[PDB]
């Protein structure tokens, strides 16, 4: 399916998290890398979105507000697609990997732990790439945002990637007939675990302990 | 205005 | 499809919210009468999931679990598809009829803004009673409990009601192969409206002026 | 225990 294989080509060049060697261990330092790294991300983010077949023919104003509504769940879906491997830990980056006790030190057990549960799940729907990258302009195009300009061209954004995806599933996954299915049925907890981590890290910059950047704190203000 | 910056750059 | 002509019948009695006439208006008066609904509701919620198939075979834990995790949903999922031919009102039951101005007085308009969008998203979809009954069911089967002991159970439940949303899709909307799949991709924001509405609500509780039955009470804590 | 005594019932 070529909205498949295009989705695989566009998809972006991990980035390192690069904790600061000179600083103590701390909830503050835990924090503030992970906040450093998801505005970076967030550049790569808006960069790859405009790969997605439909997205820049949008206006300005609907392109903003699918990303404004989406932007945690993309985050989310590629932390979770690069921990899959992995064993109750979650990568953040190559170079950032947190478990259960580093979760407890940064005051992100409930969140990390609501993430590990989407891990465990796609690890037992074997996710592949190709699906991956589908679910993630899936949860772009269908986040639900109050402040649609023209509906009709993002359902049809919407259904370019659904159809996209049965077709995935219809050609490479004859023996389940309803795979497409159980992958959108994925989305309910990838929603509420964004919801979750939108509503923490809020709460961290309203305490104003961590240095957060301009781009990350746009898109924390946009959703609440 | 930096997403919006970012949408319309390059 | 006998999954959906079953559900159709399973479909419980419509209850009265009988806001107090003697009592004046407020926010307390109208918290209170949603409250003491939902726990009525919450009744009739526990006794019509007996009859999914394959809900009462599950262990009692497992039974639990689901509804801890899915009643909030459930209870958004009747107010949106009562209200699907009212314009901008939400039909909490035929005896309370919330518009803008009720949801402002009751401290709601963004919660009931939300479930509007639910609503508005459904008329466009001509959501029929079929459908309706048959994402109830996926709701509750597919709600996300980190507490499940019988995994592979839980999962073949969600197949069934899911084979049966696809079955009767199949059959009855041939113009849109891919309807049952939208009707999947309103989940999140189902999943989305119900954690905001908890949320509210635990605060409510918190506050201590608005009094709540027990069944409500338990639910709410289950969930937070 | 509310939840579960309903769903033991009739």
């Amino acid at each position: 399916n070529k909205i498949v294989s295009h989705l695989l080509v566009a998809e972006p060049e991990k980035i390192y998290a690069m904790p600061d060697p000179t600083v103590p261990d701390s909830d503050i330092k835990a924090l503030t890398t992970l906040c450093d790294l998801a505005d970076r991300e967030l550049v790569v983010i808006i960069g790859w979105a405009k790969h997605i077949p439909g997205f820049s023919t949008l206006s300005l104003a609907d392109q903003m507000s699918l990303l404004q509504s989406a932007w945690m769940e993309i985050l989310i879906l590629g932390v979770v697609y690069r921990s899959l491997s992995f064993e109750d830990e979650l990568v953040y980056a190559d170079d950032y990997i947190m478990d259960e006790d580093q979760s407890k030190l940064a005051g992100l057990l409930d969140l990390n732990n609501a993430i590990l549960q989407l891990v465990k799940k796609y690890k037992s729907m074997k996710l592949e790439k190709e699906e991956f990258v589908t679910l993630k302009a899936i949860a772009l195009a269908n986040s639900d945002s109050m402040h649609i300009e023209d509906v009709e061209a993002v359902q049809k954004l919407q259904d370019v990637l659904h159809e996209a995806l049965q077709d995935y599933e219809a050609g490479q996954h004859m023996e389940d007939p309803r795979r497409a299915g159980k992958m959108l049925m994925t989305l309910p907890l990838l929603r509420q675990t964004s919801t979750k981590a939108v509503q923490h890290f809020y709460n961290i910059k309203l305490e104003g302990k961590v240095p957060m950047h301009k781009l990350f704190l746009e898109m924390l203000e946009a959703k609440v | 205005s930096l997403l919006l910056h970012l949408l319309k750059s390059q």
